[PDB]
């Protein structure tokens, strides 16, 4: 009709005129910034999702898509006054929708659900590639005009007719070849991810038809969730079952987000919002020019563990990392830093590895049994009947910056350890079993939580007597962080009084008021909480690259080599050309957190006084003499 | 497609009945003549083909005079005419990415 | 070359449908061996499934097979030439001269 | 329209820079030796050719061959009939959007790709000039089908006054072009997040086919048009590239220009090649002089004798590197990969050693068993590189026993039994039983049971760990200069331009020097090595009586003669001498002693 | 924005930020702000031989109809210029703006007291291959300097951004002093023609308002033995408003310090704006300069 | 907005699956058994408003039977009938179902004699209530089902020997066979 023309006018002001949370113009910020990258996306803010939903929910479920087509043409004129001339540049925008209040999954889809907004999860299984789609059908008569305008074709329905508005004969509509733009089209079939499911049963299948600017966002194997509509278009021809009055479902998606974790939130961490422009970026500078930050940050990472310092420092260093630095026509340089935790059965080593999995951006958690040598890296899944022997990755090629686990699968130790110690040595490893000879790229990070046979001091005898590993696979790491406690009165209460208070930690204003309660409960000592702390990590890994000096580096060459001599003349396991490459690397990880690109003097001694003590303390009874050595190094 | 040279109008027929009369047609098979038909693929002599590829192959249609002469594993040397056959591009419509020119050797 | 896939003396019922309605027991490796010689290597570096095949073709001149088709006794006059290596280096003199490869004495 | 034709026949007979009259001066040179092809050059072609491409961008798929009809009409001017049509080859270079922007603004525009070609299909034929018969009315015509929208640009009509579709394809007066469907693969370095690479397809014309082997870097320029195969939702089609010209890098079949070999002969007379390469091969390797010399002789090789009898010798050498972790046996191996003409890198875990050499599978068409895959057949003429020779016991040893020492495999799987050629050269780098204990015990315990692989390789290095207090500090002084500061990248660029050799110069002269000269050693050396061996065996013979067993047998004695033939390929002298051969044993006499201690 | 007709609207992105280094930044806002005016068109591989050669005349017009509405509002008039051009009939259009740029860089690269002789024999020799650049006979050596030039700026900007972020510029009282004690790639600072350009980039980082102390800098660098230290001075600059007579004050002071003690000071280099110093003399150099106010 | 169904339950007599031939057509017979291999949830139609776009396609036609892809009865004006149809998604209510196989119980199997089975369609709110793996009872209406051989790509035993009599309908000469199947209305699981 015509009253929707006013509806577009009425919502447009209802969008841009208001910004929640003390102004600072939020909705005006999303638009101009995703103009500056030219990437065709918009959002819906959560606190005024629902107030933009309340007078529009009855105009959501009644019509979800034609409301969107008239929702789109106002966003052109929204930005057109702001940025002109988005016409010669791709001439096209379409909106997206943020998180929605709905829990349900694939098991619950009724006839009442269709032609409406739906949200559902799953795992992406085997997919196809990218094709072009016609999307603008210029129809062609034979006798009369062979140009009928670039049409508005549907989804997979093959819209055509016999004769209209030219004649009434059986001259079929054909094609010609000019000025028909093409979008792309990528059909991912979906399996239900076997997480929240009443177990012991089968998966179920659906179909997802993506759209133009949503191509190849996901990968074959992670878990995702979609925010699509529920269109049920088919003629009524089916051939695995007989013909019947039956219809098949097709979920046309509208947006996509990634693997989510710790599903307990109420008003945040449901979207990777990740826009740091006026208030956030001004703030992130003044949090970076302070004189105690790297002393404050590593104390602020693990919120709920009162342990010793160095393990937090190394696990701070691991997810920060250095540089996969380039080189000329010569050998490349490892840009990864890999740590190893040795512990006792009963300290908190199994939790810091758990906690870093949430705080990282992407991860995987292959632990314990079942870690097959083909299963971690790439494998070759066989073909169906008219198909070809293709290449399907496993763990590592997904996890670019993540976590594995090798503690002590004693039987399956000799199976896969010949596949992970060539992931670091021959860094970026891939293989050619019975197929193609390619090589993928995987600059992955390894942590591990190995376990000595019994107690932590199973001997005064050295580490080759203690662990069951041999030397070379052990020598790929940087440091063997080891734990210890026998008997201490004051140290035990410093854990014991600490741990019991953690168990004591068991509507628009109220949604805000619960948040301040959620903010105060983390702020007993206020150690810079996780609402902002993870958010600057992701651009501390993708925006800053450090560089070095020369005049301060050569002062540690004798500090290396004279410590190389005492460790070679007296050694359990030796340092080599390997360790010194980690010496300069974990130095510049620290200065990467000053956000500053340089390397100082204040850090190299800090980086040295992490490594040397954490090497020497694992030796023997004869450690009290070596502590008389290291203060000369300091 | 056996006269080896002239592309005549084919006869898409197996056997006719009822010539222009009211007589039930009879056929004398002793005075009807026959011939045989055998295809064989030939690999490459895998010593003089230089090391950049697997062996390739083509095929050859011969006649009765030298059948059963070719045991698999013989250094053979044939000579014949080079010949294409088959309709490429019209016998189906839209014909996209389908060769319709089979290499054949009708030789001796 | 003694690469010991199943096919050293058999067919494995490979027919390829032979133009829609013809099934052929395609000759693997004995139509070439007839009144000739063969040679194969690496006896102990083989699986079990070839060793059962070399049992039959030595006690009997013929193989006979019915895989998904026809029982057929086709004849073969073969003569193998062997090449294997001892296992434990230079251990022939300090131990028994027999069992020095310990492959089954069905062939020895 | 037409007349464009008059804008180009009046354009290529006079375009020149200052008094060289180039395009007639090469077309004349190209009609003579039969190639029938062109290229285009620079800017004004671009300068007004965009002013033609502003009327060619609308359809650069039908009026690209409207160039093609023109140059035949200038061709007959240089003749005075047997005249074929021509083809085009292009050139353009600004950058390389690898595989990202591929549906929006890139249908039928000129694209440039960088890829690694992996798979060739067998040839085929499509026609370009036909003759057509009406059936019962006997019309005769001829249609030419030049450029494409894959098949069916135009069809055959119904009008001859005879019946419907009366048209047939004779084969008496016909020409043919060949296509490929070779497959292209993304260069595996440009888009890393977590993804797997994808692949496209392309065809070509005959006077640019068979110009690529699988396993090379390549660049390519062409169109992004779309076909539609009817062997999946709405009427969707597929992508493919129509290529035009491969202005590749080198082949990496020995034809090239002459100024390349001029400097090579000017370098080869300066007799400092043997010592200057060891500094200039690996600009990132502290010393290691005994190992470094083994690599340059491995890359070039010896010869091959098909001497007037039946048998043959094997002209190749194969080295090993076993030692402690942290002695750069790994990262040295990536360094030989880029410098080789043909190299693969399958260095890990064997990768199903039965499926290393051959694979057969069922087929989508005709359900057949043919040969497809292999790691060796791809890698002929060059060098492979593998590792981990401790924890592979399954099939890795039973797959290389035949693949080495005679280099003549034949697969006896369900289809064929064919002896395909092989002239490969292997390389490996394993670990002993955690290194130190094999250098602190009886000298056994290297391979778990068998030494029979160890007799099949000749050259073996056994590195170790010293503690010399002056050589480490230099190394600790070395690697900080190469890590950060990149000052030796400014230093080695300063000793490059008069003294050293970069990477792109080493590759090009190795394929030249191997494929030209053919050495032979002098009979004066025959007394030299014979007197050498009898005490070498005796030095072994005095060791066995002391109850010391293990391994030396006679393959090494016929391996030293390939080693002394190797530097004769380096100097490109058709003989071999005594200061030649005394330095050669000086490499191997050094590796005889470590076979004992 | 230079060398456009020869090439690289890509590496214009650096020296567009040079022009925004003339405005109020060196990296921060521009690496957002450039992305309104630039990546509007993705910059191709084949037709970019035609689009930023030919139909950038649709876009030079478009900047011509962008900056006319950036004229009464922005008013930054360092971009539109009259200039001059020439052509050769064919072989592209080459103006004289970019042409002087190739001649500078090609003069630079293109190659006791025992090192200075083998350093002085270089600069005469590489001079010589620039003098014959004025024929048509040099074509495939003409582009050699061109591809040399668009890395040298990428080389020189690589360290200019370093010495900013080090924050070692100190306004003591009169001037600002900076001593590049050590960084990477020190070799490209022996030949003095690069140094005035480094100052030419460095005089424009301080070309903001600065409504007091319009005094240029004095830098310092060393590559070779005995601390040669080819120290130099610059000129102050005007933001297109010379009314005051500002030539130089340093050469008057350069006569003074050279007249004092002759304790290994040298003026053997030709231009008076460059001298040498010893390492233990640069610190009593400035103490003689912070009191001798001769402006 | 109102759509109903009729749910009987608790007839006295409970049979087994081997007792269903002659009198059991159109009857009501409670049946026990155990269930295996469910399937998914798709929608059905039972009524449409599709019509041809000849003049006006707003004819709510009838007879959504087992071959219901042709609404061709009583067009609106004097127009062209059975010329088209447009099954809109906007006006015809649907109902959701799943197809399951059952199997005979373990305390009745005489010998190991390849225990036979049959299939059953459940169509109301009965959807996703038969959890696979329990001794279950059912409603009871028995039903036959054909295949009409629609416009799709296709059109040992002497099956359809009955169907050779079923030739010569007004549409094309073929053989329409049959198979006994089951329609339910109401589930229970005592056990
Ligand atoms: N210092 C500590 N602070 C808080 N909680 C702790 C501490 N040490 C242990 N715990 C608690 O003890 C529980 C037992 O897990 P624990 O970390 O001991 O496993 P683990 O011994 O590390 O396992 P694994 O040996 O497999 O790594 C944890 O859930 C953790 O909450
Ligand atoms: N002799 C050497 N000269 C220069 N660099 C060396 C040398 N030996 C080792 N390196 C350096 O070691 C660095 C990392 O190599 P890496 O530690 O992976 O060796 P590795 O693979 O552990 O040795 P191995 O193969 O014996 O296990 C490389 O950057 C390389 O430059």
């Amino acid at each position: 009709p015509n009253v929707s023309r006013t509806i577009a006018r009425e919502l447009k002001s209802f969008l841009l005129e208001y910004t929640d949370e003390t102004g600072r113009s939020v909705y005006g910020a999303r638009i101009r910034t995703l103009g500056e990258m030219n990437s065709e996306s918009l959002e819906v803010n959560y606190r005024h999702l629902a107030e933009s939903k309340a007078i529009l929910a009855l105009f959501l479920a009644k019509c979800p898509e034609e409301m969107l087509k008239i929702f789109d043409l106002v966003a052109m004129e929204a930005t057109e006054l702001h940025y002109p001339d988005y016409a010669r540049i791709h001439s096209e925008i379409h909106v997206r929708i943020s998180d929605f209040p709905t829990i349900y999954s694939l098991r619950e889809l009724r006839e009442s659900n269709l032609s409406s907004l739906v949200r559902v999860t799953g795992v992406v299984t085997r997919r196809t590639g990218v094709f072009p789609q016609l999307k603008y059908v210029k129809f062609n008569c034979l006798k009369c005009g062979s140009i009928l305008g670039p049409f508005f074709q549907d989804s997979n329905e093959e819209i055509r007719i016999s004769f209209c508005t030219n004649c009434k004969s059986k001259g079929p509509f054909r094609v010609n070849g000019e000025k028909t733009v093409y979008r792309n089209y990528q059909r991912v079939t979906l399996q239900e991810a076997p997480g929240t499911v009443p177990p012991g049963r089968l998966p179920r299948h659906r179909e997802v038809i993506l759209l133009a600017d949503l191509v190849d966002v996901s990968k074959p194997g992670e878990e995702v969730e979609v925010t699509g509509i529920y269109k049920n278009n088919y003629d009524g021809n089916l051939n695995a079952k007989n013909g019947f009055p039956v219809f098949a479902t097709i979920i046309e998606a509208n947006s996509i987000k990634r693997r989510e974790g710790n599903t307990a939130n109420e008003g945040e961490e449901g979207l990777d919002v990740f826009s740091w422009t006026e208030e956030e970026e001004r703030e992130f500078r003044k949090i970076s020019r302070d004189r105690g930050i790297i002393d404050k940050i590593i104390s602020s990472m693990a919120p709920s563990i009162y342990g010793h310092r160095d393990i937090k420092t190394a696990v701070a260093c691991s997810l920060f990392g250095g540089v996969p630095k380039n080189v000329n026509g010569k050998h490349s340089i490892r840009g990864d830093i890999n740590v190893l935790l040795l512990g006792d059965p009963g300290t908190a080593k199994s939790q810091i590895l758990k906690y870093v999995e949430k705080t990282a951006h992407r991860a995987v958690f292959a632990t314990g049994q079942g870690a097959s040598a083909v299963g971690l890296t790439a494998s070759v899944r066989k073909d169906p009947i008219t198909k070809e022997w293709t290449l399907e990755g496993g763990a590592l090629v997904l996890a670019d910056k993540g976590v594995c686990l090798i503690d002590e699968f004693d039987k399956m130790n000799d199976q896969d350890r010949t596949s992970i110690h060539e992931a670091m040595e021959q860094q970026s490893i891939s293989i050619s079993k019975a197929g193609i000879v390619t090589t993928l790229q995987a600059r992955c990070s390894i942590i591990a939580a190995a376990n000595p046979n019994g107690g932590r001091y199973n001997s005064t005898l050295p580490l080759a007597q203690n662990v069951s590993l041999t030397e070379p696979i052990l020598s790929r790491f940087d440091i063997l962080c080891v734990v210890r406690d026998l008997v201490d009165e004051e140290a035990d209460e410093r854990l014991a009084t600490f741990v019991v208070d953690s168990h004591v930690r068991s509507q628009l204003n109220a949604r805000q008021r619960r948040l301040q309660r959620q903010r105060k409960k983390e702020e007993e000592i206020s150690p810079i909480p996780q609402e902002l702390l993870m958010k600057y990590i992701h651009y501390a890994r993708t925006k800053i690259y450090p560089k070095l000096h020369q005049m301060d580096m050569d002062k540690v060459s004798r500090v290396y080599a004279d410590l190389r001599r005492e460790s070679i003349s007296t050694g359990s396991f030796p340092i080599t050309v390997r360790h010194l490459e980690s010496i300069l690397r974990i130095a510049e990880s620290f200065a990467k957190m000053r956000l500053s690109e340089f390397v100082s003097s204040y850090d190299l001694d800090r980086a040295i006084k992490v490594v040397v003590d954490s090497f020497v303390d694992a030796q023997k009874v004869s450690v009290r003499r070596q502590l008389r050595r290291s203060f000369a190094i300091y | 497609a056996t006269t080896t040279l002239t592309t005549r109008i084919p006869t898409p027929a197996i056997y006719p009945t009822e010539d222009t009369e009211g007589n039930k047609l009879t056929t004398e098979y002793g005075y009807s003549t026959f011939i045989d038909h055998q295809r064989i693929t030939v690999q490459e002599m895998p010593e003089m083909a230089p090391a950049g590829q697997l062996p390739r192959s083509i095929d050859v249609i011969l006649d009765d005079d030298l059948v059963d002469k070719t045991k698999p594993g013989d250094r053979v040397n044939v000579v014949g005419v080079f010949k294409s056959l088959g309709a490429g591009g019209m016998n189906q419509s839209n014909s996209n990415t389908l060769i319709g020119f089979k290499t054949l050797i009708l030789g001796n | 070359t003694g690469r010991g896939s199943s096919g050293v003396g058999l067919t494995a019922a490979v027919t390829t449908d032979r133009e829609t309605g013809e099934r052929r027991l395609e000759a693997g490796a004995m139509v070439l061996a007839d009144r000739g010689v063969v040679c194969i290597d690496e006896f102990d570096k083989m699986t079990d499934v070839d060793r059962v095949a070399i049992h039959e073709v030595m006690e009997q001149q013929t193989v006979t097979i019915a895989k998904a088709g026809i029982h057929t006794t086709l004849n073969a006059r073969c003569s193998v030439i062997a090449a294997a290596n001892p296992v434990f280096g230079q251990y022939d003199v300090n131990r028994d001269p027999h069992q020095n490869i310990a492959l089954p004495d069905s062939l020895l | 329209n037409t007349e464009i034709i008059k804008s180009f026949k009046n354009f290529i007979l006079e375009f020149r820079l200052d008094s060289q009259f180039i395009y007639r001066d090469q077309l004349r040179n190209n009609i003579l030796v039969k190639n029938y092809s062109l290229t285009v050059n620079m800017e004004h072609l671009i300068g007004y050719n965009e002013d033609i491409y502003k009327k060619l961008s609308d359809e650069p798929s039908d009026i690209i061959p409207l160039f093609e009809t023109a140059i035949t009409q200038v061709a007959k001017r240089i003749s005075i009939n047997s005249l074929p049509t021509f083809q085009l080859i292009l050139n353009s270079n600004a950058n390389q959007i690898p595989l990202r922007d591929l549906d929006s603004e890139h249908v039928s525009k000129i694209v440039r790709l960088s890829g690694i070609i992996i798979s060739t299909s067998v040839l085929s034929s499509r026609a370009t000039y036909l003759s057509i018969m009406c059936r019962n009315c006997r019309h005769t015509t001829s249609i030419t089908i030049n450029n494409f929208n894959t098949g069916n640009t135009v069809s055959l009509p119904r009008s001859c006054n005879c019946g419907p579709d009366p048209y047939i394809i004779i084969h008496e007066s016909s020409k043919f072009i060949d296509q490929q469907f070779l497959k292209l693969q993304e260069i595996p370095e440009l888009v890393p997040v977590g993804e797997m690479p994808r692949n496209l397809t392309m065809t070509c014309d005959r006077y640019l086919t068979n110009k690529v082997i699988p396993g090379t870097r390549v660049t390519i320029v062409g169109i992004y048009s779309i076909y539609n195969s009817k062997n999946s939702g709405v009427a969707i089609r597929t992508p493919y590239i129509k290529i035009l010209g491969i202005q590749s890098d080198v082949e990496t079949v020995t034809m090239f220009t002459e100024e390349e070999e001029e400097e090579f002969l000017q370098l080869s007379r300066n007799p400092k090649l043997y010592e200057i390469l060891t500094n200039s091969i690996a600009p990132s390797i502290f010393g290691n002089e005994d190992i470094k010399k083994a690599i340059v002789c491995l890359l070039m090789g010896g010869s091959k004798k098909i001497l007037p009898d039946g048998m043959r010798l094997r002209g190749d050498i194969n080295v090993l590197l076993l030692g402690d972790p942290g002695t750069a046996k790994s990262q040295l191996l990536k360094f030989v990969e880029k410098v080789s003409p043909i190299a693969v890198y399958t260095s890990g875990k064997g990768s199903s050693a039965a499926g290393l050499t051959a694979s057969v599978q069922r087929d989508p068409m005709t359900r057949e068993f043919y040969l497809e895959g292999g790691a060796m057949v791809l890698a002929d003429g060059g060098v492979v590189c593998i590792d981990e020779f401790d924890k592979m016991r399954d099939e890795d040893r039973v797959a290389i026993h035949e693949a080495m020492e005679q280099q003549t495999i034949s697969i006896a799987k369900a289809g064929i039994t064919t002896v395909l050629n092989s002239r490969t050269s292997v390389l490996a780098a394993a670990n002993p039983i955690y290194g130190r204990y094999d250098d602190l015990k009886s000298p056994g315990d290297n391979i778990d049971f068998q030494t029979t692989i160890l007799s099949r390789f000749d050259m073996i290095f056994i590195v170790k760990d010293d503690h010399n207090e002056e050589r480490d500090i230099s190394i600790a002084n070395h690697v900080i200069n190469i890590h950060t500061g990149n000052a030796n990248a400014m230093q080695n660029q300063q000793e490059e331009n008069g003294s050293e050799i970069s990477i792109e110069k080493m590759k090009r002269y190795i394929t030249y020097c191997r494929l030209k000269c053919a050495p032979r050693l002098s009979p004066q050396a025959a007394e030299k090595l014979s007197s050498n061996f009898v005490t070498i065996r005796k030095q072994l013979l005095i060791n066995e009586l002391e109850s010391t067993e293990r391994p030396i047998t006679i393959r090494q004695l016929e391996a030293i003669i390939r080693i002394t033939e190797s530097l004769a390929k380096l100097e490109l002298s058709p003989i071999a001498q005594e200061r030649h051969v005394d330095e050669a044993i000086r490499l191997f006499q050094a590796s005889t002693m470590d076979a004992a201690s | 924005l230079f060398l456009l007709r020869h090439s690289s609207l890509y590496d214009s992105f650096y020296y567009s930020n040079y022009v925004n280094a003339k405005l109020s930044l060196w990296n921060e806002n521009g690496k957002k702000r450039l992305h309104k005016m630039f990546a509007r068109m993705g910059i191709p591989l084949s037709t970019a031989q035609e689009t930023w050669l030919y139909m950038d005349h649709s876009i030079k017009r478009e900047l011509g109809i962008i900056f006319d509405k950036n004229l009464d509002r922005y008013g930054l008039q360092d971009i539109i210029r009259d200039g001059f051009v020439r052509t050769l009939g064919y072989r592209g259009s080459i103006s004289a703006s970019e042409f002087v740029e190739a001649l500078t860089a090609l003069l630079e690269v293109g190659n006791s007291a025992q090192k200075l002789t083998n350093l002085r024999k270089r600069w005469v020799s590489n001079f010589w291959l620039s003098w014959d650049a004025l024929d048509d006979r040099k074509v495939e050596l003409l582009n050699r300097g061109i591809q040399l030039a668009q890395d040298l700026q990428r080389a020189i900007f690589n360290t200019g951004v370093a010495i900013l972020e080090k924050k070692l510029i100190k306004h003591l009282r009169i001037y600002r002093l900076c001593v590049l004690q050590d960084g990477p790639d020190l070799d490209l600072y022996r030949n003095p023609l690069t140094l005035l350009r480094l100052g030419n980039w460095l005089i424009e980082c301080c070309a903001e308002s600065e409504d007091k102390q319009l005094l240029p800098m004095v830098l310092a660098s060393i590559d070779e033995n005995t601390d040669t230290y080819l120290v130099a001075g610059l000129t102050p600059r005007y933001p297109r408003g010379t009314k005051k007579p500002i030539l130089n004050n340093f050469s008057m002071a350069f006569q003074q310090i050279t007249a004092e003690t002759d304790a290994k000071v040298r003026i053997d280099n030709f231009e008076s704006s460059i001298i040498e110093i010893r390492r233990e003399d640069l610190s009593p150099f400035l103490e003689k300069l912070t009191l001798s106010g001769l402006l | 907005e109102r759509v109903f169904q009729i749910s009987f339950f608790n007839l006295p007599t409970v049979h087994r699956i081997r007792d269903i031939r002659s009198e059991k057509i159109g009857s009501l017979l409670s049946i026990s058994g155990t269930v295996t291999r469910t399937s998914e949830v798709r929608p059905e139609l039972y009524k449409a408003s599709f019509t041809c776009d000849m003049c006006r396609a707003i004819v709510d036609n009838v007879e959504q039977s087992f071959k219901y892809t042709e609404p061709t009865f009583c067009p609106n004006p004097s127009c062209e009938n059975r010329a088209f149809w447009t099954l809109n998604v906007t006006r015809s209510r649907f109902l959701d179902w799943q197809k399951v196989r059952i199997q005979e119980n373990a305390n009745e199997i005489p010998t190991g004699s390849m225990p036979r089975t049959l299939d059953v369609i459940l169509r109301g709110d009965s959807v996703e209530r038969a959890k696979p793996g329990d001794r279950c009872k059912f409603t009871g209406v028995e039903i036959v089902v054909p295949d009409v051989t629609q416009l799709g790509l296709p059109g040992k035993t002497t099956e359809g020997l009955n169907s050779g009599v079923t030739g010569l309908r007004s549409l094309g000469v073929r053989d329409l066979t049959y198979k006994i199947s089951f329609l339910a209305c109401h589930v229970i699981s005592i056990g």
